[PDB]
């Protein structure tokens, strides 16, 4: 897993890979590691996938209630505090490394949340197995007050560096741009690698497989 | 691992206006088969099926608990569950026991109640849902059957071609593992019918 | 009219009469007064001697709720002793958690809230005690607080509770406590108590006094008996 | 009857008379409070009556600070007022702890009011016989004025009063907003003081009233000194 | 009428009196009389026991809590037994924890708290029993009384139960000599005092008298029917 | 405290005619580091009692707060009674034994010293709740080093004066400073008497390093 | 008869508990006190739900030979 | 990490490095370990970041509620006592070393040290964290009574620089704060601004 | 890491008689190789007719003595009589078994006079199994002491030797001698012996010196 985020001049850009590995076999491709917490707050997740999914969903629901009651868009600090307090209560047994990104009345905020309840507000963050390579790219090429296209290019480069160099990561790249004005969620922004053409067709003709028994049960379409 | 104690294999595949779900039949305690008729695929609807591989006890237990929840859902809401909603329910059930997990790796395969768009997904030990457009696999022989699926599968397959592909993949995969085999059953779900066939396989 | 039976109830005109009935409890009590001056706070109680059999230094209405604060009570003595236990617990908890001696204003607020809890619920009656609290700290200064059965709390330059509250209050009013010092204030407290005491209705009383201030280094303590005797002789002389 | 004397039971007309009696409990105190909003400021005024000379005037107050940037004025039972003030302070601090930002005035009022609702629905406890009026500045919405009542109604207001002269005071304020030109800080304070003084007939002196203000320039709630109050009062008399 | 305000302890009366507590205080008057008096070196408890019938044995009116404390009861034997169990466990806890005899003043304070809790809450009745607590500690001999109201007193001497005013007046007129008395003189004084309470026809006997003595060298001992004969023989006759 | 964190060593005590004296170094060591060098490891429980501790300083501070509140509340009720050193020792034995039984031990071993009713008291309490009374006491490495000297002088002379007892504890502190790494030069001395408790400020041991040149 | 059965059960279990703990036989006075303590609980000083609110509407006569010889004890609904 | 506080007459100077690490990876090189518990009370945080952040937020909550209900500025000793109670009650499950420093009108500038295990000591200067080991000698020699505010700032900067160069866990930029009656003046020293000391340079 | 026990040493002895019982113990408390104190008698007077001796972990000895004293008071209050030696023994068995799973590390001996007037000694394992014995030694030096008691008092393995009822004087001589031998050859036991003899008169305490280490 590589997830990464950066703050550009008028918002945030979040990026992640789309590979899920159970052991050392790629259990899934085109997995979505960018989650919805609120209209203005999206969060990437890494670590235990179920923990990331469920904690992000729970905080999404709590912030939905909070925003409904207060009548104003949710703040990023509220999401950060909810997440960190839950994670601290569970003492790291729920395993989630999260890049929390959203824009609110204060401005653009990017937070990085560790499994034990630590949080860090930063201009740029990375998490997962490829965090070191992504951080290498960020440390090299991040500059303050970047434009949106520049930030997208940087995050794509970092997630790509994580993809190629790290084994656990690798698939299409996803991007998400949150601005004060708009949100653009970009399932595959880039497709760095593709499966090669199958030279030989092995399509099994009918009758290739023997069958001891069969039972056809008609369904009453209606 | 504890998952390897009983052993199993479950597979699902997506064609065109059809799904196939297939699983082995062996039930054995670490090496000694007991029965060649274990039910690892259970019906969760008219054209929605679940497939459980892992510990036999947790297979049966999560199947029964899910049927409890699903029957109450169908009675309360007066409609058949959508496949994605069954996925979410199963994920909630498994994550409820995030500590002391049910040792299963479920697979859901079915058609949408109205669109009849095909749906396949898999869940991990602790309820991580993964939806795929090509195939999903679970059990001891995930590695072998993953490779076999990645080779054989093709998009927009006919029902007959889907049956041939899933049959070949399960048979050749379970041939190369010790703890699964003793026959395989293939369920084919189409909008108009369910076709269940038991293949001829090596009983070794 | 069933409105007065319980404290959960309200009168149709917006009055919780059980609390007022409990306020009438303290008026049965013998008077007690506390006066605050520059150096510190002096407390005094008119402890009626019901029988010769009872030991002196018994039925004490002046309690020490912490080293730096003292409590004087009027109303039901059982409820008062219980409230004193509550106040001592609050002070000890404050010291244990926040690491220093409780401010008197905060202590009064906490015990007042504990008292106010009881006026709300139907299961339990309001307290039948009204009590005064006083402390001196070099930071805060001299502070005197009074808590009614309702849970109302306020700071008083001079205060009286019990049967002779009104007469004691006018006598205290003509005193100018702010300029004065504690060793005079004990004498004037004795004078006021001897004035308000009714010899016909009340057979006899033993003046019970205490103070806190700089002269104690900020510890509430019972008056030394020599000073008690001097103040009592002065009060008898002034009474005429 | 018997349909009163318990909060739970409904009248045959479905009115819950007990809470209506709690509303009378506010007027039993004999004090009035007024709150009026301005373009850049919100103010709260209330009578300050010291029954005895011996009472320390500093201690007696109906103006409390729920948090650094929110202030309240309570009208009704003093003890219930103090308890609700404590609950409000706890709610504000707990909001800051959980959600990382200062509680909005509207959400504080909503929390206190729904607590008052749980009081008016459960049997054994009684509604607190007090009324709260909260003033603060919200960055998005500017100044705010809100009121809780024993029932659980928490509506916001341009200007309000509570206490015995509430109807007279709101009649006075209604005329003033109707002839709306603006309210700067000085005019806001003057409107509050004129409303209170006119309805009571008091012709106040600085000791008799206590005023608290919030302003967009200085968001913190502050209780003005007797000198500032006299400065405003003299300006009223001069014109 | 005022039958209302008498039903429960939790209802104040319009003149600030909790009538159920007073009705409980009436309970002590029902029981047979008891007298307690002290000297500089000793504390004494003496009692008048009652019997249901000639065949029945006389009831136990003096109970030992600890070596250094013992009690005598007037009022409900049930409440007496319960409170005695509580006191015994408190003293045992003090000896276990601190390895010191519990101060008698502190013990009666604990009794007062435990007794006070019923009066304020709905539910359990006030403990309708009056106890005389007598003990020796480092400070000296002590005698206390506890009412069904949780208030307690410290006494030079005291008498509780039926017709105890006669004993109280005898004790008051003879009190000055008690302090310097021998234990024999002191028990004789107390015996005459309870003899005042008896009917004129009745007289003190070995059977209906129980004596309880504690001192610096003497642990609490209840001298029973046979053992009271040394103390009783000195007494002369009825006046 | 399953693991001690910041610890102090070697509180010594000996009972003299008309009182008791206890002395302790003012160092709390963070595992071979002299992290805290002005901490006071002796407390004034009441006018008639002293207490000093070796082991985890945090447990000592907790016991200080608890026992001090206990002393305060008895002073508040103010019936003329007060806790004896025997009473404080018994309660402390109970508390330490209970925390041991709960397997949440208070790591400290404490000396309770007091003079009341004309009789001196000096008692030991361990983290496991082992407790006893004796003429002289030494905790930590004091038990191995100082206690022989104290026992020799006390066995030959059962009763000792305040002056010679003070000289003795000073000599034992000198020995412990020589031959214990966790020890410190600065130490306090505190003595209970008929008058009361007085704790002397930082006191220091003259040290003889003559054998260094002998080499 | 019913609350009598209850008190008899209490007496029996207390006698056997005494035998278990101290390897001896209770006195008639001690057994009568044991049942009396149960009878006292109508006051509801204890917070336990399983105590009858009403007093026990039965009187018992306890007769037994103890260290003091033959003894006859009377018990009443009050618990005296 | 290295955290250091020193008391000057009328206030305190707090100082800390910016480095937090996971193993040998510097997860954040710009961390802020000096947090405001209150307007004039700060804590220097060393130990587990999650533990320290949680306890800091909790103490901030409690001290704010206490301060508002008392209607008085809170005391540094009060904040330190709250920290002690938390850290001692959870000493087994908690890994934090805190230095509580601030200004209150009653007692002026104060510095309190809460090491691991939950004990409270007041110190004229306090150092904590992994890197404090290396600079114990420097602070012991260099410290002099009655230093000025600027002198204490330079002292804290030099000590933290030495600990930073000699400790891998410590590093980054030096974050310094001066708390007094007037208010908090926070500054960051970076690059050349950080004090540098010569190398052996054979 | 934390060990809830330490062996504080000491030995206890009890020897019954036709009309008497004796209970005797060392007065040394020793943790590890160091001597905590030389005057800490292990014998405690429960009643006029009973003495208990405890050896093992001293904290458990102390708490068990306090518990037994408290329950003795409670029995006195409830039953209006003093506990007999057998009653104390059974109560102690139950108390010890209460903590089967976190035991008291103590070896207990109860010595006293029974209701009939004869001497009785009750001997307990750490977990509360108890047996009436004519004599027994407990603690560190049980192995050394008990064989000689078996030979002299029980006349075991002695041929053509008459059996005499033990006398108070002979018993005390034997107790002093056996404790002297245990002082010689057991490191833990020494520096004094407290002999507590119970008769119809009551407890009588004699102390005799044993060699300091």
């Amino acid at each position: 897993t590589t997830i990464a985020g950066v703050v550009y001049k008028d918002g945030i850009v979040l990026g992640a890979d789309t590979r899920a590995t159970e052991g050392m076999v790629v259990a899934d491709k085109n997995c979505s590691k960018i989650h919805f917490i609120s209209p203005n707050i999206y969060c990437c997740g890494a670590g235990t996938a179920a923990d990331t999914d469920m904690t992000t969903q729970l905080i999404s629901s709590n912030l939905e209630l909070h925003s409904l009651s207060t009548g104003r868009l949710p703040r990023v600090v509220t999401a950060n505090r909810m997440l960190k307090q839950m994670l601290f209560r569970y003492q790291g047994y729920i395993g989630a490394a999260l890049v929390l990104g959203g824009v609110d009345v204060t401005g653009p905020h990017l937070y990085s949340i560790y499994p034990h309840g630590s949080t860090d507000k930063l201009p740029y963050v990375t998490m997962g197995s490829g965090s070191l390579a992504a951080m290498a790219v960020f440390e090299d090429k991040f500059r303050p007050d970047m434009e949106e296209e520049e930030a997208k290019n940087l995050v794509s480069e970092a997630i790509a560096a994580g993809i190629f160099n790290d084994l656990g990561s690798g698939s299409n790249i996803d991007l998400c741009v949150i601005s004060k004005n708009k949100l653009d969620f970009l399932r595959p922004y880039t497709v760095p690698n593709k499966k090669g053409t199958r030279l030989g067709r092995y399509r099994c003709e009918k009758g290739t497989t023997a069958v001891l028994t069969e039972k056809i049960t008609p369904l009453e379409i209606e | 691992s504890i998952m390897s104690y009983n052993g199993g294999a479950v597979m699902a595949m997506k064609g065109k206006n059809c799904v196939a779900i297939a699983a082995d039949r062996r039930f054995g305690i670490q090496a000694q088969m007991v029965t060649t008729d274990f039910q690892k695929i259970f019906p969760m609807g008219d054209r929605l099926y679940i497939g459980l591989a892992g510990l036999a006890t947790d297979v049966q237990t999560v199947a029964q608990r899910l049927k409890f929840r699903l029957n109450l859902y169908e009675l309360k809401e007066g409609r058949q569950i959508k496949p994605y909603t069954l996925m979410s329910m199963v994920a909630n059930l498994l994550y409820e026991k995030r500590f002391g997990p049910y040792y299963t790796e479920p697979v859901i395969a079915g058609l949408d109640p109205k669109t009849f768009k095909p749906f396949i997904c898999s869940l991990d030990l602790i309820g991580c849902p993964m939806v795929t457009d090509d195939f999903v696999v679970s059990g001891t022989c995930a590695e072998q059957m993953y490779g076999m699926c990645e080779s054989l599968w093709e998009p927009n397959m006919d029902p007959d071609h889907l049956f041939e592909t899933i049959s070949q993949a399960m048979l050749n995969a379970v041939d190369r593992d010790a703890v699964s085999g003793m026959g395989v059953i293939v369920h084919i779900i189409e909008k108009d019918k369910i076709t269940t066939r038991t293949l001829k396989a090596r009983m070794d | 009219t069933g409105y007065d039976l319980s404290a959960s109830t309200f009168s149709p005109d917006g009055r919780v009469f059980q609390v007022e009935y409990a306020m009438k409890a303290v008026e049965n009590s013998s008077t007690a007064i506390g006066i605050r001056c520059k150096d510190g706070v002096v407390f005094g109680v008119e402890k009626l001697v019901l029988s010769k059999l009872y030991e002196e230094g018994s039925n004490k209405r002046l309690f020490n709720v912490d080293r730096h604060v003292g409590m004087a009570v009027a109303g039901l003595l059982a409820d008062a002793r219980s409230l004193a236990d509550i106040a001592r617990e609050e002070a000890s908890n404050f010291r244990s958690n926040f690491g220093y001696n409780i401010p008197l204003k905060h202590l009064a607020d906490r015990v007042a809230m504990y008292v106010h809890a009881y006026t709300l619920y139907s299961a339990v009656r309001p307290f039948g005690c009204s009590f005064m609290l006083g402390s001196y700290s070099v930071n805060d200064g001299a502070q005197l607080y009074m808590i009614d059965p309702s849970g109302v709390s306020y700071g008083y330059w001079g205060c009286a509770i019990g049967k002779a509250r009104q007469a004691a209050k006018t006598e205290i009013e003509k005193l100018q406590m702010k300029e004065m010092t504690c060793r005079d204030i004990v004498k004037e407290v004795a004078k006021i108590i001897y004035i308000v005491h009714d010899e016909v209705k009340d057979k006899a009383f033993e003046l019970e006094l205490s103070w806190v201030g700089e002269l104690t280094n900020g510890r509430h303590e019972i008056v030394p008996k020599d000073i008690r005797e001097e103040a009592e002789k002065y009060a008898k002389e002034s009474l005429k | 009857a018997g349909f009163d004397r318990h909060i739970t039971i409904f009248s045959p007309e479905g009115r819950l008379y007990q809470v209506e009696y709690a509303f009378k409990a506010i007027n039993q105190g004999g004090l009035t409070s007024v709150a009026v909003r301005g373009k850049d400021c919100a103010v709260i005024v209330t009578q300050k009556k010291v029954p005895d000379k011996l009472l320390d005037s500093s201690t007696v107050t109906h103006l409390f600070k729920i948090t650094e940037n929110i202030g309240c004025v309570m009208t009704g039972m003093t003890a219930d007022s103090r308890s609700q003030v404590q609950r409000a302070r706890y709610e504000a601090a707990n909001w800051k702890y959980k959600y990382g930002y200062e509680i909005p005035v509207d959400m504080l009022c909503k929390r206190i009011a729904d607590i008052s609702q749980v009081y008016t629905q459960n049997a054994e406890m009684r509604p607190l016989g007090c009324c709260m009026i909260l003033i603060g500045i919200d960055e998005e919405q500017g100044p705010q004025v809100y009121k809780c009542d024993p029932a659980g109604y928490y509506c916001g207001f341009k200007a309000t009063a509570a206490g015995v002269k509430q109807t007279e005071s709101t009649s006075f304020l209604e005329k003033k907003v109707k002839k709306k030109f603006d309210w700067t800080f000085e005019q806001t304070v003057e409107t509050a003081i004129t409303c209170l003084s006119t309805v009571l007939s008091i012709d106040f002196k600085p000791s008799e009233i206590e005023v608290g203000v919030v302003t967009v320039e200085n968001p913190k709630f502050r209780i003005l000194t007797e000198a500032e109050i006299d400065a405003h009062l003299v300006a009223l008399a001069e014109r | 009428f005022r039958n209302q305000y008498d039903n429960d302890v939790t209802v104040w009366s319009p003149q600030g009196r909790i009538h159920q507590i007073e009705y409980a205080m009436e309970a002590v008057k029902q029981g047979s009389a008891t007298v307690g008096l002290k000297s500089k070196t000793h504390a004494v408890l003496v009692a008048l026991k009652r019997a249901q019938s000639e065949l029945a044995a006389h009831q136990k009116k003096i109970l030992h809590v600890d070596n250094h404390i013992g009690i005598s009861i007037a009022g409900l034997t049930a409440d007496a037994r319960l409170l005695c169990n509580f006191m015994r466990q408190e003293c045992l806890d003090s000896r276990f924890v601190f390895d010191r005899p519990l101060p008698v003043s502190r013990l009666v304070s604990l009794i007062g708290s435990k007794t006070q809790i019923p009066t304020q809450r709905y539910g359990r009745r006030p403990y309708g029993v009056g106890l005389l607590i007598a003990g020796y500690d480092d400070m000296g001999p002590h005698i206390f009384q506890t009412c069904p109201s949780a208030n307690y007193f410290d006494c030079r001497a005291m008498s509780i139960g039926a017709r105890s005013q006669s004993a109280r007046t005898y004790l008051e007129r003879h009190m000055s000599e008690f302090m310097e008395c021998n234990l024999n003189e002191l028990v004789k004084h107390g015996l005459r005092a309870l003899r005042e309470t008896l009917p004129a026809e009745q007289d003190l006997t070995t059977k209906n008298v129980s004596i309880g003595i504690v001192g610096k060298d003497l642990e609490f001992t209840i001298y029973d029917d046979d053992d009271v004969s040394p103390f009783l023989e000195g007494l002369e006759e009825r006046p | 405290t399953q693991n001690p964190m910041v610890t102090g060593t070697s509180v010594l005590g000996v009972k003299f005619e008309g009182g008791v004296v206890i002395a302790a170094d003012m160092l709390g060591s963070y595992g071979s580091l002299a992290r805290f060098r002005n901490i006071s490891r002796i407390m004034r429980v009441n006018n008639s009692t002293m207490l000093g501790a070796s082991g985890d300083y945090a447990d000592f501070q907790y016991l200080k707060q608890v026992l001090g509140q206990m002393v305060i509340d008895e002073e508040l009720l103010g019936d003329g009674h007060s806790y004896s050193p025997r009473a404080i020792h018994s309660w402390l034995t109970r508390a330490m034994y209970s925390r041991r039984s709960k397997m949440n031990p208070l790591w400290n071993t404490m000396v309770i010293g007091g003079y009341a009713d004309g009789e001196s008291f000096l008692g030991y309490v361990d983290m496991l709740g082992v407790a006893y009374e004796a003429p002289s006491l030494a905790t930590g490495y004091g038990a191995y080093l100082a206690q022989p000297l104290l026992r020799e002088v006390l066995e030959k002379q059962p009763v000792l004066s305040q002056t010679e007892a003070r000289d003795l504890v000073e000599r034992c502190m000198r020995v412990l400073y020589y031959r214990d790494a966790r020890s410190y030069n600065r130490f306090q001395i505190a003595t209970v008497t008929e008058k009361g408790v007085e704790i002397e400020g930082p006191l220091s041991t003259e040290t003889n390093w003559d054998i260094a040149h002998m080499i | 008869i019913a609350d009598a059965k209850t008190l008899i059960d209490k007496a029996r279990v207390e006698t056997q508990n005494h035998w278990f703990t101290y390897n001896e036989t209770m006195t008639v006075e001690s057994v009568t006190q044991a049942v009396s303590n149960l009878a006292l609980q109508f006051g509801e000083e204890d917070a336990d739900p399983g105590a009858m609110s009403r007093p026990f509407g039965v009187a018992l006569l306890f007769g037994g030979v103890d260290e003091k010889g033959p003894q006859l004890f009377h018990m009443d609904p009050s618990g005296t | 990490t290295t955290i250091m506080a020193v008391q000057f007459d009328g206030g305190v100077v707090l100082g800390a490095d910016s480095r937090t690490t996971t193993g040998s990876y510097i997860a954040n090189r710009v961390t802020d370990k000096l947090t405001p518990i209150h307007d004039r009370i700060f804590c220097c945080r060393s130990g587990s970041a999650a533990d320290t952040q949680a306890v800091a937020d909790a103490v901030t909550y409690q001290l704010g509620f206490h301060s508002i209900e008392l209607n008085e500025p809170p005391l540094v000793h009060t904040a330190a006592s709250l920290f002690k109670e938390m850290c001692y009650r959870y000493r087994e499950d908690l890994m934090a070393g805190i230095i509580i420093a601030g200004w209150d009108p009653q007692e002026g500038g104060q510095v309190y040290s809460v090491p691991m295990g939950g004990m409270m000591v007041r110190q004229s200067f306090a150092i904590g964290g992994s890197g404090s080991s290396y600079i114990y000698g420097y602070v012991d020699a260099t410290y002099r009574e009655g230093m000025t505010k600027e002198e204490c700032l330079q002292f804290t900067a030099n000590a933290l620089a030495l600990a930073m160069e000699r400790d891998g866990s410590s590093g980054g930029v030096i974050r310094l704060a001066a708390i007094a009656e007037s208010g908090v003046e926070r500054q960051v020293l970076l690059g050349d601004q950080i004090p540098k000391f010569a190398v052996a340079t054979l | 890491r934390f060990s809830p026990y330490v062996f504080n040493g000491g030995t206890i002895l009890a020897i019954a008689g036709e009309d008497f019982a004796i209970v005797a113990s060392d007065t040394r408390l020793s943790e590890g190789f160091s001597i905590h104190t030389r005057d800490s008698p292990k014998c405690y007077k429960l009643t006029d007719k009973t003495v208990i001796g405890c050896s093992g972990f001293h904290g458990d000895c102390l708490t068990l003595t306090k518990i037994i004293e408290a329950r003795l008071k409670m029995y006195k209050h409830s039953n209006n009589k003093a506990m007999t030696t057998g009653a104390i023994a059974a109560m102690l068995s139950t108390i010890l078994y209460s903590r089967r799973f976190f035991p008291y590390y103590v070896y207990n001996i109860i010595g006293g006079l029974d209701e009939e007037g004869k001497g009785a000694v009750y001997s307990f394992d750490p977990v509360g199994s108890y047996q009436r014995d004519s004599f027994k030694a407990g603690g560190s030096a049980s192995a050394m002491l008990q064989p000689l008691l078996d030979n002299q008092v029980g006349f075991k393995n002695m041929q053509n030797v008459e059996h005499v009822p033990l006398s108070l004087d002979r018993a005390m001589r034997l107790v002093k001698d056996v404790f002297i031998s245990a002082a010689e050859r057991d490191v833990y036991t020494g520096d004094a012996l407290r002999i507590c003899i119970v008769t119809k008169e009551g407890i009588r305490e004699e102390t005799v010196s044993l060699r300091k280490d």
